């Protein structure tokens, strides 16, 4: 309507995030997330982007393997930091267009839909 | 004595030829003429070959392809017999033009120069194997689902209806339906594939509400299936909703009321002295009659349309109406067997068969009909 | 009220209604489905039995010759536990494609619903299945409690951390 | 249905065995009236509810196979109405009945076409 | 050069990219084959290398002209047009196309609503409509 | 006590040869397999893929050496051996809708199905084709188990109508007349000679005795019921604490063995004196199961000895194991078992 939606293509080696309509990505980060080697906000201590490639106190993990997602929770946290820490835009007040692989399964699309709609409460999903 | 008689059914998509008397077909090949452009024999190679169908929706479009089709049907691949030294029996579709019927015998007497010919109605031949005189033969192949009414060895051309929904349309419905389910298939590349998937897991349900309920609520209708590429897809309710267009032709944007509604509106539109007779003898013949669960649905809807209109609400006066349809075990090609029977019976019976001398002397339209 | 003999009568009843067998449809030509689900033949449907350990938590078993449908309504102590139970039951319902012994929708007036088919009863051990149900109940309780405690802990931590700044 | 006084007398006598043995006589299974079945069910429920925990074994062991099946069916009918903490006593009774008649009792309870 | 020749670093792969594209265009529908050979689009970062599409189109048109000559030598054929397109944002085309699709009004009509998601279920996101043509 | 692991899925029907040299079975598939015995190990020899669905019933005529089979394919196949290939013949069942067994006369077979009509079928040599006349009188449900009597003219069958009826499928054009039986004098095709009194439980099991004097059946109400026409068609039932039985057969004239959902072959004896049935006990005493088969029994035929003195009992179940039992070893094991 008045504001702009967000666009996020998660690649194997690099994740491209930004706002739709822009000429270039607002943030082109690395496809890797930092984790611990569990209760509370233990899942809130998660670093994504380039600031996770060379962590020493944490462990650098890779999620997107060959275009397909291997560990869902990690990708979830990554999208979390991509939404709040990197983009910092109101999810309930914005739509979202996510990218899929060529061999993306239907069930996988279903799961992505679940993670985007149930947890984030996005106003739009494509 | 009669120099080996034979029977050949040249349908829209699948051609079935067999010797006279055979309880089955001796050769079943796909009807498609194939051509190359680079430097079941044709169906194997279709990804890199230009395929054409001679018989479009029952009628012949390209005679230059149909001639070669006949030469390949009587060739050393399936039949391997001399046309000039053997009789034959062809199958024709209902509501066919006189020009087509004439051109057939014309090309069978001049181009092939056959020594014997015997044409018969497919609607009649389909009931002939069942051994009856009055009945309703409904054929649903790959071209069109024509419903033909037969009585005392004859079919009322004013009673023969037709629904524009065929096995090809079933394939297209399944392939269209799977796309929405989350998967992805091509309109031309995976055509035969989709046709196979439909032939395998798809069906027709009795209670559409209850079947939709079982599909949405339970996970028991959902079955898995492996593709040629190795990847596997899991189809559920799409199995039945795809063939459901046979009952209600409004699910594929088509003009009509449905096969059940057509049959019912063609049943009540008959003589009142024949209404109780034609409703008790209905023969199911055609490729689309192998869908598991068609018979029950036909009986149910036929029961509905003769209890809401014939009984007009009278529940007690519903039991009196006879309801008996027979889904034969060999209903997949009753047209062929029915010929294979007829051609075996009238093999040397009198002289009621078209001759070559009678086709060379005079009368290309020498047809006692 | 709450005992172990409840899940013992539940286990016994589950063992009694796990005597299903494959059966073709008598109405439809060449069709095969669950008898307990569609309930088309009154001759094949047994008298459904309900077992209640309390006014809030109970289990209803409806058996058939070719199906056994077990609905389970779990205890609801608080609102948070109820929302969590609904969310977990829904999340499990979404994966009904994986759980071929469960159905996508819960039975009306119950928390969750699992349809143990005759086909499912033929390709899985009945004893192991009963064990699966009992474990399903005890795990439901324990996991719900653990989730509650974890959530509360998270709320406490977040509140403390935000208050400390 | 059954007779109330015959059970009330044994209940007043303290002999629970007689009351329990009499409560299952002429069960309204063939009856079409749901009122009679509800009455019989409520009666059996009342009979079982007042019973002490440690003494139930003897009375349960005193019953017959057919009586065990009728008691199981009546208990199943009573299980659809859990109130006044009768569910615990009904549970102990279900355990005793299960140990007594085995899976055959409940199997007969489920396979039954006409019951309370 | 590893793309133009996979045999260099992979013993379990002998097919060059030219052959892969050729087989991909040939194993698809014949009626759309010319269109597939006409619009060859490079997407991803690994295709941003210099003069990749040039060599690709070179090998493809070479094999194509060869097969055409072979077919015209035993013919007792029209010019097969082939073009490998090089986009300005070929490095991140997957995201560019999305930004171009989401900017249109149709993207508000095509995108599955949260309402439809809560009312019908996850199956609402299972089939995405294609518009913009 | 000889269980053989053949498959992982369940078993549908169990059939044997004349000299019991070969065994035939189906594994819930569109095809039926025939295996033989060459040494300690078993090996498959024949395979028939004629049916177009899950095979339900299969029986082999011993003297005729010819096996007929009928299942969900809504059709019957009277398979006979043709050289090195078993040729099947499609015998029209003429049914709009799970059981098959040849007669002692081995000339006509009964096909009981869900069409609520015991479809008897004889072979017409005049037309060189099989014909199937349907007996539907007093039948309300499917025919679970069908077993003949020694007369080869009267058939017995249990229904989902909670009863085990004994009707007559005698075709007077395939055999001579039937002698007077104790089950009645008037024997006509379609005439109901006997019936059950049960109003609960499904009659999954049904088998007649060798003398033809008594007919027994197993109901799914955890109850077994044997009737004797020797005492004015007296019916004697008994409730088993175990689960319901699926298959029932008699070992002796007064001793029968049966299994089912209890997943353990049990033995029982009925005293003609008092006129009541008694339980012998558990003949199968030893995953996590306390028995051989890890699922319910599905069929139980006789290997050799007859229904008066069986020397070996063959048991097929839903466990995928072929249970070969011997009365001698069973009597040598359980000393408290009176046959
Ligand atoms: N098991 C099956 N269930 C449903 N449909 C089937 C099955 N097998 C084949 N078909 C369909 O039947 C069609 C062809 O049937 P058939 O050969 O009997 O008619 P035809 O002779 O090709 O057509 P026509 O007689 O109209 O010229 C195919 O399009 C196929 O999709
Ligand atoms: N300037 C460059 N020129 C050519 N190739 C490059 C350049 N920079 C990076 N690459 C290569 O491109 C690869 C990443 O490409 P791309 O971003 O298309 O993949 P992705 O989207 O991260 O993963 P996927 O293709 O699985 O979605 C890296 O492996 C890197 O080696
Ligand atoms: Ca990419
Ligand atoms: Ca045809």
């Amino acid at each position: 309507g008045r504001l702009p939606a967000c666009v996020v293509d998660c690649g194997t080696g690099y994740t491209k995030l930004g706002y739709a309509g822009n000429t270039e990505p607002q943030f082109i980060i690395p496809s890797c997330i930092a984790i611990k080697e569990m209760k509370g906000v233990d899942d809130l201590d998660f670093f994504i982007g380039d600031e996770a490639i060379e962590k020493p106190t944490y462990a650098t993990k890779w999620p997107i393997r060959h275009g397909i997602v291997e560990d869902w929770d990690l990708m979830e946290r990554f999208m979390e930091q991509v939404i709040f820490k990197y983009l910092r835009a109101e999810p309930e007040d914005h739509y979202f267009l996510l990218t899929e692989p060529p061999l993306n399964t239907p069930e996988n699309r279903e799961y992505t839909a679940e993670i985007m709609f149930e947890s984030f409460n996005v106003p739009g999903l494509y | 004595q009669g120099r080996k008689v034979v029977v050949c059914d040249n349908g829209t998509g699948f051609v079935k030829c067999g010797y006279a008397g055979s309880n089955f077909p001796e050769h079943i090949f796909p009807a498609l003429v194939g051509r190359p452009i680079i430097r079941d024999e044709a169906s194997e190679l279709r990804s890199m070959l230009e395929v054409n169908y001679p018989m479009e929706n029952g009628i012949v479009r390209n005679w230059d392809d149909m001639k070669h089709l006949w030469d390949y049907t009587f060739g050393p691949e399936k039949l391997n017999i001399d046309t000039r030294n053997c009789k034959i029996l062809l199958t024709e579709p209902p509501m066919n033009p006189t020009k087509n019927r004439e051109k057939i015998v014309e090309v069978m007497f001049e181009t092939y120069q056959f020594s014997g010919v015997y044409v018969a109605i497919q609607a009649v031949l389909t009931l002939y194997a069942q051994g009856l005189l009055t009945g309703v033969v409904v054929d649903s192949g790959d071209g069109v689902t024509h419903i033909c009414p037969v009585y005392e060895g004859f079919s009322l051309p004013h009673l023969t209806r037709r629904l524009d929904i065929a096995g090809r349309d079933i394939t297209r419905y399944l392939i269209k339906l799977l796309l929405l389910r989350g998967y992805a298939f091509n309109h031309s590349a995976d055509f035969e594939t989709v046709r196979m998937i439909k032939e395998k897991l798809c069906y027709v349900g009795y209670n559409i509400e209850q079947e939709q309920k079982l599909a949405l609520e339970t996970t028991v209708l959902v079955e898995s299936y492996t593709l040629p590429d190795g990847r596997i897809i899991k189809v559920g309710g799409e199995r039945f909703e795809a063939p459901e267009a046979l009952f209600q032709p409004h699910l594929i944007n088509v003009e009509g009321v449905g096969v059940a509604e057509l049959l019912f509106n063609t049943i009540q539109a008959a003589d009142i002295d024949t209404r109780s007779e034609f409703y008790k003898h209905i023969v199911l013949s055609g490729g689309s009659t192998m869908y598991p669960g068609l018979p029950s649905r036909l009986e149910r809807e036929l029961k509905q349309l003769y209890l809401e209109r014939v009984l007009k609400g009278d529940v007690e006066k519903l039991s009196k109406f006879k309801i008996r349809i027979e889904d034969p075990p060999r209903r997949k090609h009753m047209v062929f067997l029915g010929g294979a029977v007829l051609a075996d019976i009238m093999k040397d019976k009198d002289n009621f068969w078209m001759t070559r001398q009678e086709y060379q002397e005079k009368g290309v339209r020498v047809l006692e009909k | 009220a709450t005992l172990r003999p409840y899940l013992s009568a539940v286990r016994a009843t589950l063992q009694a209604a796990l005597c299903l067998e494959n059966f073709s449809s008598q109405v439809v030509e060449r069709h095969n489905k669950p008898e307990v689900e569609v309930r088309s033949s009154k001759e094949l449907l047994l008298q459904p039995v309900t077992i209640s350990r309390n006014e809030k938590e109970k289990v209803l078993i409806e058996g058939s010759i070719n199906s056994v449908r077990v609905s389970i309504a779990v205890k609801q102590a608080d609102e948070i536990e109820k929302i969590l139970c609904h969310k977990f039951m829904r999340f499990m319902m979404m994966r009904a494609e994986n759980f071929f012994i469960l159905r996508r929708k819960p039975v009306e007036g119950y928390d969750i619903s699992f349809l143990i088919t005759n086909f499912h009863t033929e390709q899985m051990y009945k004893h192991k299945l009963v064990d699966f149900v009992i474990h399903f109940m005890e795990e439901i309780d324990k996991e719900i409690s653990e989730m509650k405690l974890s959530v509360n802990a998270r709320a406490r931590i977040v509140a403390e951390e935000f208050l400390k700044n | 249905g059954p007779d109330e006084g015959e059970v009330d007398s044994c209940l007043r006598q303290g002999n629970m065995t007689a009351a329990l043995q009499a409560a299952l006589k002429n069960p309204p299974i063939n009856t079409k009236s749901q009122a009679v079945k509800d009455r019989a069910g409520s009666i059996v429920l009342k009979v079982l509810i007042s019973f002490k925990a440690n003494d139930i074994e003897k009375a349960v062991q005193s019953l017959d196979k057919n009586g065990v099946d009728l008691l199981m069916k009546y208990i199943y009918k009573g299980f659809e109405s859990p109130s006044d903490n009768s569910s615990a006593v009904l549970l102990q009774w279900h355990e005793k009945a299960l140990a007594a008649g085995g899976v055959g009792s409940i199997v007969r309870v489920l396979t039954a076409r006409k019951t309370v | 050069e590893i793309f133009f020749h996979p045999e260099f670093a992979n013993p379990d792969f002998t097919q060059p990219i030219s052959e892969v594209v050729d087989e991909v265009i040939q194993n698809c529908p014949i009626d759309v084959r010319r269109p597939l050979y006409k619009n060859i689009v490079l997407s991803g970062g690994s295709t941003m290398f210099r003069d990749f599409g040039r060599r690709l189109q070179r090998d493809l048109k070479r094999t194509v002209d060869a097969r055409l000559k072979l077919s015209e030598e035993l013919s007792g054929p029209k010019p097969i047009d082939v073009q490998v397109i090089t986009h300005h944002m070929q490095r991140y085309a997957v995201w560019f196309g999305g930004s171009m699709l989401a900017s249109t009004p149709e993207f508000y009509q095509v995108c599955h609503t949260k309402k439809d998601y809560e009312e019908i279920g996850p199956s609402i996101c299972r089939h995405n409509p294609v518009f913009g043509v | 006590m000889a269980y053989h692991s053949f498959l992982v899925e369940p078993i549908s029907c169990h059939a044997w040869n004349k000299d019991r040299t070969q065994i035939a079975i189906c594994p819930n598939n569109h095809e039926v397999h025939i295996y033989e015995k060459s040494g300690n190990k078993w090996v498959q020899v024949h395979e028939l893929k004629e049916h177009n669905g899950q095979v339900t019933g299969i029986d082999w005529a011993p003297d005729s050496n010819r096996i007929v089979t009928c299942g969900t394919d809504r059709n019957a196949y009277v398979w006979t051996l043709k050289g090195r290939t078993w040729k099947p013949t499609l015998v029209i069942l003429r049914i709009n809708r799970r059981c098959v067994r040849w007669a002692p006369n081995e000339k006509k077979f009964a096909v009981g199905s869900g069409s609520r009509v015991i479809s008897i079928c004889y072979f017409e040599q005049e037309n060189d084709w099989w014909v199937c006349k349907h007996i539907k009188k007093p039948i309300r449900s499917t025919v679970l188990s069908l077993d003949w009597h020694p007369n080869s003219v009267l058939l017995a069958a249990g229904s989902c109508d909670f009863k085990c009826r004994i009707f007559s499928a005698y075709i007077k054009e395939v055999e001579e007349r039937p002698a007077p039986t104790p089950w009645g004098s008037k024997m006509p095709f379609g005439e109901l000679m006997f019936e059950s009194s049960s109003s609960c439980g499904w009659v999954h099991g049904v088998c007649f005795s060798a003398n033809g004097s008594r007919v027994a059946w197993v109901s799914h109400d955890s109850t077994v019921c044997l009737a004797d026409a020797d005492k004015k068609m007296a019916v004697a039932t008994l409730a088993s604490e175990t689960l319901p039985l699926l298959a029932v057969t008699f070992i002796t004239e007064s001793s029968l063995v049966a299994a089912g959902h209890d997943c353990f072959p049990v033995l029982f004896t009925y005293d003609s004196a008092a006129g009541k049935l008694s339980f012998g006990g558990r003949l199968d005493v030893p995953a996590g199961l306390d028995s051989l088969h890890k699922n319910s029994v599905s069929q139980i035929s006789v290997l050799s000895g007859g229904k008066a003195k069986c020397s070996q009992f063959c048991t097929t179940g839903m466990d995928g194991g072929m249970s070969i039992w011997d009365v001698r070893s069973l009597e040598s094991a359980l000393k408290d078992l009176k046959i």
